[PDB]
């Protein structure tokens, strides 16, 4: 198992040694080895890793995109973090800086004057021009002349002053050095500060590095993509694109990746790495930023479920793709393109296909294996929208998606204008099972719907993480049933469902789901973490099955957070936390269109207003609850609660988090690497 | 003679003879022309040549009546008002003549004469004032057993000049039109939730207010037990049953009052006349929707629990008032109790107001440039006030007036009123002159109208009275606090107070759904000029032709309303060849057009911003050839017609083909999408039976041919021809005494079944995709009925009338009734359910007493 690198310049070929010089420290047998391979250009390196005579090259974002492209599909594995560990500058932010109250938004850039860091640069050129590519005046080739005739005078340093005069109108000559007053990050910002231009395309950090005062920077704002402004200290919520600085990238599926990290991490250690002597990995004796960027402070492993496009981001990928493929609609009608819905199964895909047909094209369809695969498809743009439960709204939100519409179940004249609050997650016990409270819950046998689910796991274990700081809930309760847990765990010691279905998150497991969790309570366990409708749902005869036929709801009470108990109908003063109804989520650039079309769809094929026997009905399914819940009355618009934090509620947010960072979801892990 | 063939004229006398009191009686013996049911007892105009509603124009004295306006339906799964949808019914006691035209007729009646037209002319003083008398007074009073309908009318007319005057008052009260006694007789069952002691050993509680001495510690010694609901089977008459499986029509309470005043003055010369006209008629159609279950059942309680969970206070009750105790989720956040039944009501109020002035110039002898001229100004207003009311605050019942109140916990009320109205300020000039051996009859007609359409949405609110309740931790006594579990020794500590009444306004502003109560106001001006001419070409033929230009401009403050300018051209031509074997070879051609209705202009909306789209008018073309044998036997007339409709307006999408594949562009909108043609046959004759009494014959058969959809449109439901009245035969046999003192008449009517092809179709999608759809779930069977009527007069004074209708008690269901269930029907009935309720009436009697004085 040998790990071959690759170096472009002949200078870093010597920097790549050791090799076996100042790196021959604690070598086992066949493991932590580092070789050197020489190639001409950066392309030749990725083309080499495409074969096998090379394994690891560190690349800038532009080349990370190039390396991802066919035929040589390369995946990012390791990143150079900068600054602190609590504040790692793994990514920077492309940003549009403007003077306060200057009177224009992102979609009003035409005819304004621009300040760039330099032609071809990432934050100062590629990203903003890429994002603007379609709005540019045809012909969009050559690009410089197009940008020049989109703005009313610009300072684009390192560009040709003769062929493209307007691109040097704010800085005659386009100096490619410090000699030009308007060069680089600080230079472009000066072009704004002086009033030469109306907008400067720079890095988020730039204004904080040229304006030490709060009151000075208070005279500036940022343009957000949603056509609003925000103060310069809110770049994380108001940027053109997020971009990875320096990323090392392996050959995807078919090439050592875990060995590369085992190397680079061990290479940190022995500051033979670079914060002791020999040799400081980051700095070079003959050059600057030779093998790695000199600004580096070490390396971090890129999470497993992270592919290139998810790593570079929707905004960046969009911008660069525009810049290369140059494909834009020659008829920019500025109306809504079809909404691509994401289906989680064959039955969902069948219904979606029927919907697509009846919707005369306004809905299209894409499938995926899992919920998280769909969310990722919405993130990268392969899909547009899907309906999600509160739990999956939290993760989708941490991934940059927003909720557009909430599913409503209340019969009311103003249903589509008034989003419902949702339900309550509660803890149910028997009244006979004295003495049970929320305090002395330790050592009792628990009943959960399934591990990872909202009410059955995340919320209750979330409130319990603030008691015992460890993800060993196995050793908190005596035993119980939490479908999906390890087979050798104590949370399977009283499940049912014979075979290998025992402790499996599916109906074959008799204690899976709300119903099963409550059945667990009445038969084996002594406390169920379930929904506030669950107990009435399965008592009185509503559940005709034998185990639940004679059950009475008034035989059960609820555990309150203050250590007391109340009956099942008093959930409003005796719950763990409030959870929201399902919501449709989408990308931010699709919010308006998804909002428009889905509301149109429910007036065409909504609950009533059509004969569900003769035609298509959006809220009816061949089996159960496909795409939307079957008892959906309508889709309601979201005003205040248009963000994941506001849609979920402070109770839900405070409850998890903790249990987060301790979670298993690989999508959450990946999006947490980017924010933060 | 060319003007007018394809017509069907009825006089005031014809009406009184046939004893027509209802709008349905009027075309009862005329196959191919029917009245479209409105859904709640009213009517929505007529149905001719396959089209109905706003596709046949309805006029009174040159003034068009109300358009059928249907507001887009509400989401939310609740009952609402909606617009009336009706067209205003004319008071027949005020009309002299009725002119029904089949086929296109826009040159005569303008926009709306796509498939036909119905024109009424109002009575005058001379229609009441006898030959050699200076005054007169008539008096019709009639009872119709089928709907327990009494109608009373008095007409005063006098002349001293010079000056003349007419005054008519008509009062009508009636009920639901009953059905055949066997259809919908009997008994049916349903469930009703009732209180029962909960069996759980944790169903104990006490209530604070019932602890008159001491405290929880002392009062817990006498707990009360919770209550739960089990439903119980109950059996009621079919008339009293409320629910989906209904056997009888909704109970209707109908009233009509009409005033007509018409003063006039004849000048000198006797060729000048000024005259005014003042009409005010108002009708009320009040029903209760019995399709709505009055009483709550366990099935709906459990349903609510599944969604909302259990409710605080359930099973618990003040005193011994067990019932209870039992309450569940309503709509709009209300809690509704099992001890009240719910009731749903619609109170519709149709008001027509007319004020007009006319100058009339006659001239016979014919020495001036016009033999006849008429200037007229008419201000008309028609209002349809539809007031929905839902109550849940009575034992049924059902009370429409009860309201939620503190003394009535778990009650509910909802109000919703939708008001639609149109106004015309119409100025009409009509000139007429005959030229010459071949005589030309020239006719010009001018028109100017300032008009307005207005929909208001108000009185739209709910009210409930949810009980004051809390379950509390009892005081500490002593040591630490113990939260009770409902056991007999540890009962809950509950307080129960009277209900707190809450009101919620449902109206929103500018949200583009049903709840948008921003008044929809559309205004405009319009012009028409019409030149016609019919010439007598010797005795061998008559030839007529007509030309007309129409302009219309509309405006709305709302930018989303489909607003604009229309200029259409209408023309007609006819010939009547008379080679005179006393037979006439007839052939006529006429165009027809319909401008986008006010409801179509407002467009389809889904709670989001909408652009306005252009809408071209619907157009039609009517070719009709005919032959009539006349003579001593009377006459026998036959005709074949071919009406081709085009640019039919339907809710769909604009379509375009970009890269081989077609696609939808724009929003769901009302667009010109479709064309369709219909052919058919009419036979009409009357025999003299000489012979050496009379007979009538009538037959109609319509067929649908080509249906082509525009290539630039999609999501287009083809066209369900549920409007087409089934093929019908109607023959007659009767005797009139030549003296004119008495008479007898027998009528046999036979209708075919409803053709299943006329209510089947598909919805066009992309690219070759489609979905088959049906108009109704059921079609009607053939049927035949016989009516027998007779009269008797006592020389100019008293004259008695009597008719037995459906003599053979034939039990049948009319198609015009079943139509109400169709997808697309104004105020469509759903979900049926049981079709018994659409049964026609069996044997029924009507009696009329006419007095002249
Ligand atoms: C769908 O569906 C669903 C299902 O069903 C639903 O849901 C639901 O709902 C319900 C209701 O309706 C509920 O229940 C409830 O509960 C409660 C409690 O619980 C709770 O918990 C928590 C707390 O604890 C909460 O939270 C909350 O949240 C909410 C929502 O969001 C909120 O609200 C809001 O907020 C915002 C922000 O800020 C604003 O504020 C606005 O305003 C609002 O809207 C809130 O806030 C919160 N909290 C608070 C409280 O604050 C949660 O959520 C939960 O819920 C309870 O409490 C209630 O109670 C009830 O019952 C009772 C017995 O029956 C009665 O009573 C009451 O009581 C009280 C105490 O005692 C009282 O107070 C009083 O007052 C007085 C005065 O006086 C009077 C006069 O005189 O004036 C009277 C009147 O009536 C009143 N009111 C009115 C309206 O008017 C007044 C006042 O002032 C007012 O405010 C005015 O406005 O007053 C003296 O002064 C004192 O204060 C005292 O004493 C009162 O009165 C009463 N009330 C009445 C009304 O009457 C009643 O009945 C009540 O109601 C209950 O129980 C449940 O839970 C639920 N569930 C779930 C699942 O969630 C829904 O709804 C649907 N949706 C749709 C959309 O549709
Ligand atoms: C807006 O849109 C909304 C949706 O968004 C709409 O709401 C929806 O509307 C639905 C309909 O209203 C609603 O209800 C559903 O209804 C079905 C029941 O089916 C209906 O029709 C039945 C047949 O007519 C009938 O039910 C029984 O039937 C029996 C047998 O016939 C009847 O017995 C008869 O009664 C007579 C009466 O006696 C005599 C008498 O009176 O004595 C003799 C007498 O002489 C004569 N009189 C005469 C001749 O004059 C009469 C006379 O013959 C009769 O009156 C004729 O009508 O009768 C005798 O007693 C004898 O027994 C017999 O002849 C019985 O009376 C009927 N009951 C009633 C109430 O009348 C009803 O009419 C019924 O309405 C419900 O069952 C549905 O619930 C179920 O749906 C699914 C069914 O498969 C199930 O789903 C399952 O779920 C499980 C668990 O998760 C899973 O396994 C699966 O998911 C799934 N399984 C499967 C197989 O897939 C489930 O069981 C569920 O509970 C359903 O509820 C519906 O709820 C809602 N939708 C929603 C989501 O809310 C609404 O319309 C719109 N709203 C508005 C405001 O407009
Ligand atoms: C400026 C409008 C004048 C037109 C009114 C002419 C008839 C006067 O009576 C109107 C009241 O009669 C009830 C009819 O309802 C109103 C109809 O007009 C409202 C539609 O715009
Ligand atoms: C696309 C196919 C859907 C089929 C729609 C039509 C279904 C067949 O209708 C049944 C016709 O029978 C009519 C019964 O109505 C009257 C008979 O009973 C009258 C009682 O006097």
């Amino acid at each position: 198992k040998t790990v071959r690198w690759c170096a472009v310049s002949e200078h870093e070929a010597t920097k790549c040694q050791s090799f076996r010089d100042h790196m021959k420290s604690v070598i086992p047998s066949d493991g932590p080895s580092v070789a050197c391979v020489k190639k001409a250009s950066y392309l030749d390196c990725i083309r080499a890793i495409a074969a096998n005579e090379a394994d690891a090259v560190t690349l800038d974002a532009g080349l990370v995109y190039d390396a991802y492209l066919a035929p040589n599909n390369l995946k990012p594995v390791v990143a150079e973090f900068y600054g602190s560990k609590e504040d790692p500058q793994t990514f920077y932010y492309a940003v549009a800086v403007v003077k306060k109250d200057s009177g224009f938004q992102m979609n009003q850039l035409r005819g304004k004057k621009s300040c760039h860091t330099g032609l071809g640069r990432s934050a100062g050129w590629n990203i903003p021009i890429g994002l603007l590519y379609c709005d540019l005046p045809e012909p969009r080739k050559p690009l410089e002349k197009a940008v020049a005739n989109f703005f009313s005078g610009s300072c684009a340093p390192c560009a040709d002053g003769t062929d493209f005069p307007q691109l040097c109108q704010l800085c005659p000559g386009c100096g490619c050095s410090t000699l030009n007053q308007y060069f680089g990050y600080s230079g472009a910002f000066k072009c704004l500060k002086d009033g030469a231009g109306d907008v400067a395309f720079v890095k988020h950090s730039t204004i904080f590095e040229n304006l030490a005062n709060k009151a000075d920077r208070d005279q500036y704002e940022l343009l957000c993509l949603d056509n609003t402004r925000k103060p310069v200290d809110e770049y994380k919520d108001c940027h053109l694109a997020q971009v990875p600085s320096h990323t090392v990238v392996a050959r995807s599926m078919g090439g050592k990746e875990d060995l590369i990290w085992e190397l680079l991490n061990q290479a940190q250690e022995h500051f033979g790495k670079d914060k002791s002597k020999e040799f400081q990995l980051f700095s070079s004796p003959h050059g600057k930023d030779l093998l790695f960027k000199d600004s580096a402070h070490g390396f971090l492993k890129v999470p497993p479920r992270m592919d290139a496009k998810m790593y570079l981001g929707y905004e960046y990928v969009t911008a660069i793709r525009n810049l290369r493929e140059g494909t834009c609609p020659e008829a920019p009608t500025d109306e809504c393109k079809p909404v691509k819905w994401c289906a989680l199964s064959h039955h969902e895909r069948l219904k979606c296909d029927e919907w697509s047909v009846n919707s005369v094209g306004k809905i299209e369809c894409v499938s995926a294996e899992t919920t998280e695969d769909c969310i990722a498809k919405i993130m990268n743009g392969e899909a547009d929208a899907m309906s999600l439960d509160g739990g999956f709204v939290y993760i989708a939100g941490k991934c940059g998606l927003v909720p557009v519409l909430a599913e409503n179940y209340n019969k009311s004249d103003n249903c589509e204008d008034t989003p419902e609050a949702g339900y309550f997650a509660v803890a149910v016990v028997k009244k006979s099972a004295s003495d049970l409270t929320w305090d002395n819950l330790k050592g009792k046998k628990s009943c959960h719907t399934a591990v990872g689910r909202t009410a059955g796991w995340n919320i209750p274990m979330g409130l319990l993480y603030n008691k015992i700081n460890h993800c060993r809930f196995d050793e908190f309760f005596s035993e119980g049933c939490a479908p999906g847990s390890k087979k050798d765990s104590s949370l399977c010691k009283l499940c049912m469902g014979s075979g290998l279905n025992l402790c499996e998150p599916n109906n074959k497991e008799g204690y899976y789901g709300y119903t099963g969790a409550f059945r667990c309570l009445v038969e084996k366990g002594d406390v169920a973490f379930v929904k506030h409708q669950t107990v009435p749902q399965n008592t009185g005869g509503k559940n005709p099955d034998p185990w639940a036929k004679n059950l009475n709801e008034k035989d059960y009470e609820l555990l309150c957070l203050d250590g007391t108990r109340k009956p099942v109908e008093e959930y409003a003063n005796c719950h763990l936390a409030r959870a929201p109804n399902h919501a449709v989520v989408t990308r931010k650039d699709k919010e308006a269109c998804v909002h428009k079309i889905l509301r149109q769809q429910q007036h065409l094929f909504g609950s009533n207003v059509t004969d569900c026997s003769g035609n298509f009905c959006l809220f009816r399914s061949e089996t159960k609850d496909l795409l939307f819940r079957d008892d959906t009355v309508c889709l309601a618009k979201l005003h205040d609660r248009n963000t994941y934090e506001k849609y979920l509620g402070e109770e839900y947010v405070k409850a998890v988090g903790n249990l987060r960072k301790c979670s298993t979801s690989s999508l959450l892990e990946a999006c947490t690497f980017r924010r933060p | 003679e060319v003007t007018g063939l394809g017509k069907l004229v009825k006089s005031s006398d014809t009406l009184s003879k046939e004893q027509v009191l209802n709008i349905r009686d009027l075309t009862r013996y005329d196959p191919g022309i029917a009245v479209v049911e409105q859904g709640r007892g009213a009517s929505s105009g007529y149905s001719i040549r396959g089209m109905d509603k706003n596709r046949v124009s309805l006029t009174v004295d040159g003034v068009s009546q109300i358009q059928s306006y249907t507001a887009q339906a509400a989401l939310g799964g609740t009952r609402t008002a909606g617009s009336s949808g009706a067209i205003n019914e004319i008071e027949y006691e005020n009309v002299k003549a009725v002119e029904i035209s089949k086929g296109s007729n826009s040159v005569e009646q303008g926009s709306g004469a796509l498939a036909g037209s119905v024109a009424f002319q109002t009575k005058t003083a001379d229609d009441v004032i006898g030959e050699g008398r200076q005054w007169g007074i008539q008096s019709k009073t009639a009872y119709s057993g089928k709907n327990r309908g009494l109608t009373q009318s008095i007409a005063l007319a006098g002349r001293i000049g010079g000056a003349e005057a007419l005054l008519i008052h008509t009062g009508r009260r009636a009920g639901e039109i009953r059905a055949h006694e066997d259809a919908g007789r009997g008994v049916q069952s349903f469930n009703r939730l009732v209180p029962v002691e909960d069996s759980s050993n944790y169903a104990y509680f006490i209530v604070k207010e019932e602890c008159k001495n001491g405290s929880y510690e002392t009062c817990k010694a006498n707990p009360k037990k919770d209550v739960v609901g089990k439903d119980e089977r109950q059996t009621v008459s079919t008339r009293d049953y409320t629910g989906p499986n209904r056997f009888l029509a909704d109970p209707l309470s109908y009233e009509s009052r009409s005033w007509l005043f018409r003063p006039g003055f004849r000048f000198e010369n006797k060729r000048h006349y000024i005259g005014g006209i003042l009409e005010h008629t108002q009708q009320t159609f009040d029903t209760r929707d019995m399709t709505v279950p009055a009483f709550l059942t366990k099935a709906v309680f459990d349903a609510n629990k599944k969604q909302a969970g259990s409710l605080p206070g359930n099973g618990k009750y003040a005193g011994n008032h067990k019932y209870g105790g039992l309450f569940t989720n309503g709509e709009n956040g209300a809690l509704v109790g099992a001890e009240y039944g719910t009731g749903v009501f619609y109170d519709e109020t149709h008001t027509k107001s007319r004020y007009g002035l006319e100058y009339v110039y006659t001239n016979a002898d014919k020495d001036t440039w016009a033999d006849y001229a008429r200037l007229s100004y008419d201000r008309q207003g028609v209002g349809l006030d539809n007031h929905f009311q839902q109550t849940h605050c009575s034992a049924d019942g059902s009370d429409k007036y009860c309201r939620p109140s503190a003394d009535k916990p778990f009650s509910y009320y909802k109000s919703d009123r939708v008001i639609y109205g149109e106004s015309h300020r119409l100025l009409q000039a009509a000139f007429k002159k005959s030229f010459d051996k071949i005589r030309h009859n020239l006719s010009v007609n001018l028109g100017f109208d300032r008009f307005g359409s207005n929909l208001r949405h108000q009185d739209y609110y709910y009210q409930h009275a949810n009980r004051a309740y809390s379950s509390n931790t009892p005081p500490q006594n002593n040591g630490k606090k113990i939260s009770p579990n409902g056991s007999e020794t540890s009962p809950y500590w509950v307080t129960i107070g009277r209900g707190n009444v809450v009101t919620g306004q449902i109206c929103r502003l500018g949200n583009n759904t049903y709840t948008d109560c921003t008044p929809r106001s559309i205004n405009g001006k319009s012009y028409y000029a019409a030149v016609r001419d019919n010439v007598r070409l010797g005795r061998w033929a008559d030839v007529g032709a007509g030309l007309r230009y129409d302009y219309r401009s509309t405006h709305s403050d709302d930018g989303s309303v489909s607003t604009g300018t229309h200029r259409t051209l209408s023309w007609n031509a006819g010939i009547v060849l008379k080679p005179t074997d006393w037979l006439d070879l007839t052939y006529r051609t006429s165009t027809g057009f319909r401008l986008p209705s006010f409801a179509e202009m407002y467009g389809w909306r889904a709670g989001v911003q909408s652009k306005a789209v252009k809408i071209d008018p619907e157009k039609s073309f009517n070719k009709e050839a005919g032959i009539v044998f006349k003579g001593d036997f009377g006459n026998l007339e036959a005709s074949w017609f071919n009406n081709a409709y085009r640019d039919l307006i339907v809710r769909g999408y604009e379509a375009q083909i970009k890269d081989g594949k077609e696609e939808a562009k724009g929003d769901p909108a009302y667009l010109n999408a479709q064309s369709a043609r219909i052919t058919g046959i009419n036979i009409l004759g009357k025999i003299d039976w000489n012979g050496v009494w009379y007979s009538t014959f009538a037959y109609n058969r319509v067929r649908v041919r080509d249906i082509k959809k525009r290539a630039d449109r999609t999501d287009i439901q083809s066209h369900l021809f549920d409007a087409i009245q089934p093929s019908r035969y109607v023959v007659g046999l009767g005797y009139d005494q030549p003296e004119g003192k008495w008479g007898v008449n027998g009528m046999l009517t036979y209708s075919k079944a409803k053709e299943i092809t006329e209510l089947l179709g598909s919805r066009a999608l992309l690219n070759g995709n489609s979905r088959n759809t049906k108009a109704t779930a059921r079609r009607t069977r053939p049927w035949y009925i016989v009516d027998v009527s007779g009269y008797y007069t006592v020389k100019k004074h008293f004259t008695l009338r009597a008719g037995v209708y459906n003599l053979l008690n034939y039990r049948y269901v009319t198609w015009e009734n079943v139509r109400q269930t169709a997808g697309g029907a104004v105020n469509q009935h759903k979900n049926v359910g049981v079709y018994n309720r659409y049964a026609a009436p069996g044997r029924n009697y009507t009696f009329s007493l006419e007095y002249k004085f």
